[PDB]
RNA sequence: CAGAUACCGUCGUAGUUCCGACCAUAAACGAUGCCGACCGGCGAUGCGGCGGCGUUAUUCCCAUGACCCGCCGGGCAGCUUCCGGGAAACCAAAGUCUUUGGGUUCCGGGGGGAGUAUGGUUGCAAAGCUGAAACUUAAAGGAAUUGACGGAAGGGCACCACC
RNA sequence: UUAAAGUUGCUGCAGUUAAAAAGCUCGUAGUUGGAUCU
């Protein structure tokens, strides 16, 4: 059935992107899909984006810049270590130039390279460029 | 002596385009051979990277003619690949130049790490896909100079992209796939949109749209 | 046409091996005789000459000469 | 596809070493089978005694005799 | 290498079809697969209708058709030339010919 | 239009469309037309709406009007009822026309007598002809079409939304490009009707041609 | 782009699509660069000015390079509202 | 059988092509017009050729011919073409319409045109063809 | 061809467990 | 027929049929695991639902049924398309794959030897499941392409084919 | 014996026709599991 409602929502706004489209419908949503999609915003590569309420589970509708070439996540959420990352984003990332791992941590989620500064380790969720 | 016979041409010959990038902004179709020979240069230089024998069959016997596979680059801009069957090859070779010279890409180049000096190596990773030959070419630090094999390794140093990481997968033993394919890849490398690139376009006269009246003078 | 329009020479090279025979046809071009070129057009080719540009006539002029 | 989650690991480790089983090469190096048929038993050379000398047609596409000894 | 899409056969999404015995052959063929035609024609051919017409002991006696379901294993038929083998592409139609003029 | 009194569309024009019936596409629609359509009545006419195609009318007029040299636009017409139509159109506006056969190879080929490379493509049916806008594919010409309420848009980039089946139809949209464009290059007028009537951009067919010609 | 000096070391900066803002490729021959012409709003006549747009091949394949051009004269206000 | 090469054919097209002010639509003219005009080998070939610009000819002045491409025709296709009645087909006192297209009129505001004439919706629903 | 090969070899398979009996 | 213990024909046992026990394999095929998300159109068809002029079951009122025009959800499919894939044939899935990670199960690792040997186990038996090795070998294979050929189908010609 | 081998594949391969998805469904352990609480 539907498990890791997370990577649902990415392979939608992958595919709505791929095929040039304006907008998405993204559901359900979560308190994760949410602070996800916002880590992305506050860099650019999405848009803004709407939450409709149902007195269920969300649905989101997201708007689109062309900006978004990939957008993934990894599953299982694996435990990155602070000495771990740096593999990993030479594996994930097209480039040390740009593009981000984000991970859930302690702190909060963000952005391999904010949990860099804040001197945290954490699990991985996905990743974008 | 050279007689231009399209529009991009007469703007050629009569100096109207300044450089080459005036084309590229537009993607025209480049149709002539003496375009890209005027505009460069000694800075050509080319290779053959492999001649080799096709047959076909006719109630006669086997009617054997020849694909050259030539190379031609500009250290560091430009590369381009061709592709010419003929009954002789010198034929085939001769033309496979002008087919090369006809196609003739822009390579983007950026920083593995720090960004001091001049771009060195591919801007991220890209994938030039053939056929069942995949080629991947990933950033490298400076100095590593290509690290793949001998057939990319050409066209890549005739790009002018100095250090790279290659990866290739598949059949990789067949020339024409391998060679269009890393052709690809660097081919894609001024598709890719990096947020470098995310400033909003300002557009620009069309050569067309701005030198027709100097066309319709001939 | 091919009798004057094409030479043909055959000849046989003498070796261990045994004889070479061999044929070499060779074609001329066309037109005034420079030692080569034989007069006379082949009987398919159709040659048209370009009209010589005529002046365009404005209004009726009498000329007195 | 492959399972892929965390607690998953034996299933993993554990199937592969039977795929790896399927393997002409390790299973010919991990039998024992092999080393035992062979008639060196792993040295690198062997020292023999010849019982007789002997002829032995090459294979066809090309006619020869090549020259053997029984060992 | 895979001929036709629907491979011969017309059976979709049910498992096995009842088989019927060809008409020329005998042979069994599972009946969506056989090449089904249908014969109408009258009883008596083409001269012998204008022959009979004046024997007739009734007036405007419009004479009896004979109905006939035929069934053709696929050999049969292409022996008969009911059907024959058509080009790559053009064996995708499955308009029936044109015997409607 | 730019929302402008000035090019806001007079009820002599609406006749006009009214008439000639251009506001009746087929039963078939296409999903990228549907942008256009107004409603379907009954008897499966689509009816088409015509401020829209105003709208897309001027357009495509200040689209043909930004190119300079007024012959770097080729107009194209395949079927017969296009082909008078086109041709006025051309000589009008001053435009590079083919009608009757277009020649595959006629963009992309520099040994052709027939090679141009026009700025932009103006063309009658879409799905009569394909072979100008698939080569305008490989020559980045800007293209426009007169669509039905079915047409394929594949490669078309600005369409009009019209009935192009019927004579009457196809004239009209044609005279009306053409009455656009050169009101607004400057030339004629916005006050005075024009000298040139729309009934001149028909089709003949042979049949009128024998009626006016044997009543005479 | 640019090094930490500041320069800009590049051939070219290539033009992205005005409707969807994928990069128009160095050869993608689908691609159009459109111009719009802009009236005076007293006259009707022509300015000299003009908009312009971009539209790489993919679009156009689509078929959608219409409605695109259509919705970008509406944000351009080249097209009445309506 | 009779029937021209392509050099007869395609000679003649040019030759008309070029020289179609000083044809005519006799023979023997034309074919002392083609003994000057080109320069052709033979007989058997010049008068074929020039029986072709003849035929061509008397196809000319029935219209169009697909081959050959001269602004003196295109002229007189200016002029053939070039018609129109005293009134448009486009006028008439009375234009017949349905409902909805007055529905959608009246979005436009022209409600109120006078030449309107409002007819009657058909009934039956059948736009469909009849399946098998 | 592989039915009838297969027959082959059925039909060795049971001589041999004939020509082999648990009394042996 | 050279031979035919084979195709063809006349016969005909077991079987084919029903009941009661066993057997567990089929090109058991969509040669395409199952649940789930998203990604183009287009008409059709089967089942339920919802709406809509207008016909019919005779003439008016409601039901109801038959056709008709749509809409919704499941189905069996189809056509179409530079969605994208693919070695290609082809696939709206065989798509969302070097831009590589939704969950999960079975399972392949050159061709043979071989689904054989042996042991274990199931059956009444025929066999089923489980299943090696020595040896041997540079290819075996998959799609497509030109040929050549066919005792395959269509056209075409020729008084060295006929009428 | 290691790399080459993305020819043991966690990263990272395959399974329509090349080697390959069980006849079919139930099913325990095993793996996996929707939103929601500063
Ligand atoms: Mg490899
Ligand atoms: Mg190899
Ligand atoms: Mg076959
Ligand atoms: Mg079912
Ligand atoms: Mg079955
Ligand atoms: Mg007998
Ligand atoms: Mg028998
Ligand atoms: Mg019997
Ligand atoms: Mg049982
Ligand atoms: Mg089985
Ligand atoms: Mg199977
Ligand atoms: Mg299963
Ligand atoms: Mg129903
Ligand atoms: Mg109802
Ligand atoms: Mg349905
Ligand atoms: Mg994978
Ligand atoms: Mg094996
Ligand atoms: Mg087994
Ligand atoms: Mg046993
Ligand atoms: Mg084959
Ligand atoms: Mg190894
Ligand atoms: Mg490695
Ligand atoms: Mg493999
Ligand atoms: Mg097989
Ligand atoms: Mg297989
Ligand atoms: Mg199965
Ligand atoms: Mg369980
Ligand atoms: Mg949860
Ligand atoms: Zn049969």
């Amino acid at each position: 059935v539907r498990m890791n409602v997370l990577a649902d929502a990415l392979k939608s706004i992958n595919n709505a992107e791929k095929r040039g489209k304006r907008q998405v419908l993204i559901r359900p949503c979560s308190k994760v899909i949410v602070r996800f999609l916002t880590v992305m915003m506050k860099h650019g590569y999405i848009g803004e984006f709407e939450i409709i309420d149902d007195h269920r589970a969300g649905k989101i509708v997201v708007n689109l810049t062309g900006r978004l070439n990939k957008c993934g996540v990894i599953s299982p959420r694996f435990d990155v270590q602070l000495k771990d990352l740096e593999k990993w984003q030479n594996n994930l990332l097209p480039s040390r130039q740009f593009g981000f791992i984000v991970l859930t941590t302690s702190a909060g989620i963000m952005d391999h390279e904010e949990a860099r500064r804040k001197h945290t380790g954490g699990k991985i969720l996905g990743f974008f460029f | 002596e050279w007689m231009p016979v399209t529009k991009l041409g007469r703007l050629v010959k009569d100096m109207k385009i300044k450089s080459l990038e005036e084309i590229y902004l537009f993607s025209l179709p480049i149709k002539e051979s003496e375009i890209i020979d005027f505009f460069l240069g000694a800075s050509l230089k080319d290779e053959v990277l492999k001649i080799m024998p096709v047959q076909k069959q006719t109630r006669a016997g086997q009617r054997t003619r020849f694909k050259a596979f030539v190379a031609i680059g500009d250290y560091n801009g430009h590369v381009g690949l061709g592709v010419k069957c003929s009954k002789e090859v010198a034929t085939a070779i001769r033309g496979a130049i002008i087919l090369a010279k006809l196609s003739i890409v822009p390579v983007r180049r950026g920083y593995w790490g720090n960004k001091i000096g001049k771009p060195h190596t591919v801007p991220c990773k890209v994938t030039g896909r053939c056929g069942s030959v995949l080629v991947r070419l990933i950033p490298a630090p400076r100095g590593t100079g290509i690290v793949s094999a001998p057939v990319p390794k050409k066209l890549l140093m005739m790009a002018g992209i100095d250090d790279c990481y290659t990866s290739a997968r598949g059949c990789t033993a067949t020339l024409g796939n391998f060679a269009k394919a890393t052709f690809d890849a660097i081919s894609k490398t001024y598709s890719y949109l990096t947020p470098d690139l995310w400033k909003e376009t300002v557009f620009t006269k069309s050569p067309y749209q701005e030198f027709t009246d100097h066309l319709v003078k001939t | 046409p091919v009798n004057y329009y094409v030479d043909t020479a055959v000849r046989h090279v003498l070796l261990r091996q045994g004889v070479l025979g061999i044929k070499v046809k060779i074609m001329l071009p066309w037109d005034p005789t420079g030692k080569i070129g034989p007069k006379k057009p082949l009987p398919d080719h159709v040659s048209i000459v370009e009209p010589k540009d005529e002046i365009l006539p404005t209004t009726p002029i009498s000329e007195q000469k | 596809g492959k399972c892929r989650g965390l607690r998953t690991a034996r299933k993993l480790r554990s199937h592969r070493r039977d795929q790896k089983w399927h393997d002409k090469q390790y299973k010919k190096a991990h039998l024992g089978t092999a080393l035992k048929a062979n008639p060196f038993g792993g040295a690198s050379h062997a020292k023999g005694i010849v019982l007789e000398k002997v002829g032995v047609e090459a294979k066809q596409p090309n006619s020869a005799i090549r020259k053997c000894v029984r060992v | 290498t895979k001929k036709r899409r629907n491979n011969g056969r017309a059976k979709k999404g049910r498992g096995h079809v009842q088989p019927i015995r060809c008409t020329n052959c005998a042979r069994c063929v599972p009946k969506d697969k056989a090449i089904k035609k249908f014969v109408i024609r009258n009883i008596v051919e083409a001269a012998a209708v204008r022959d009979i017409s004046e024997a007739s002991v009734f007036d405007a006696y419009v004479l009896p058709k004979l109905y006939v379901k035929l069934h053709y294993c696929v050999s049969c038929v292409i022996h008969s030339k009911v059907v024959r083998n058509r080009s790559r592409e053009a064996r995708k139609d499955r308009t029936p010919p044109p015997r409607f003029r | 239009s730019g929302a402008l009194d000035v090019l806001q569309m007079k009820e002599e024009d609406v006749l006009k469309f009214l008439a000639a019936g251009t506001h009746l596409g087929g039963t078939n629609l296409d999903f990228q037309m549907e942008q256009y359509i107004y409603k379907r009545k009954s008897d499966g006419i689509y009816i088409i709406n015509l401020k829209r195609t105003w709208e897309k009318l001027l357009l495509a007029a200040r689209a043909i009007v930004a190119i300079e040299n007024p012959a770097d636009v080729s107009v194209i017409s395949s079927r017969n009822t296009g082909q008078r139509a086109v041709l006025k159109f051309a000589a009008a506006t001053g435009a590079t026309p083919i009608a009757g056969r277009f020649t595959p190879g006629t963009f992309t080929n520099q040994i052709q007598a027939a090679f141009r490379e026009p700025r932009l493509l103006v063309v009658t049916d879409p799905r009569a002809d394909h072979q100008p806008l698939t080569e305008a594919s490989y020559v980045n010409l800007p293209t426009i079409a007169l669509c039905n309420t079915d047409s394929p848009l594949r490669y078309v980039d600005i369409a009009i939304p019209c009935n192009n089946k019927g004579a009457h139809s196809v004239g009209l949209m044609w005279w009306m490009l053409a009455r656009e464009v050169l009101r607004m290059r400057g030339t004629i007028s916005r006050e005075h009707p024009w000298e040139v009537m729309p009934d001149l951009y028909f089709y003949r067919d042979p049949e009128e041609i024998e009626k006016e010609e044997q009543a005479a | 782009m640019q090094n930490d000096a500041g320069e800009f070391v590049d051939l070219y900066v290539p033009r992205k699509c005005s409707a969807s803002n994928r990069i128009i490729g160095a050869k993608d021959h689908a691609s159009i660069q459109m111009n719009v012409a802009e009236v005076d709003k007293v006259t009707g006549r022509f300015n000299g000015q003009f908009k312009t747009y971009a539209i790489c091949g993919a679009i156009r394949r689509m078929g959608e390079s219409d409605d695109s051009i259509l919705r970008l004269a509406k944000a351009d206000g080249i097209v009445s509202k309506n | 059988g009779r029937v021209r090469t392509k050099t007869v054919k395609k000679a003649a097209r040019v030759i008309i092509e070029k020289y179609y002010t000083r044809l005519g639509n006799d023979f023997h003219t034309n074919k002392r017009v083609c003994e000057e005009i080109a320069i052709i080998p033979s007989k058997k070939l010049r008068n074929k050729i020039a029986g072709y610009v003849t035929h061509l000819m008397k196809r000319i002045q029935r219209g169009p011919v697909r081959g050959i491409s001269i602004k003196l025709q295109e002229e007189e296709r200016e002029r053939r073409d070039n018609y129109v009645p005293e009134v448009s087909a486009l006028d008439q006192e009375i234009i017949e319409v349905d409902p909805d297209t007055k529905e959608m009129l009246k979005l436009l505001d022209f409600g109120s045109l006078s030449n309107l004439q409002v007819t009657q919706p058909t009934v039956g629903m059948n736009f469909k063809t009849p399946r098998g | 061809r592989a039915k009838w090969r297969k027959k082959r070899m059925r039909r060795l398979k049971r001589k041999r467990r004939k020509m082999r009996q648990r009394s042996k």
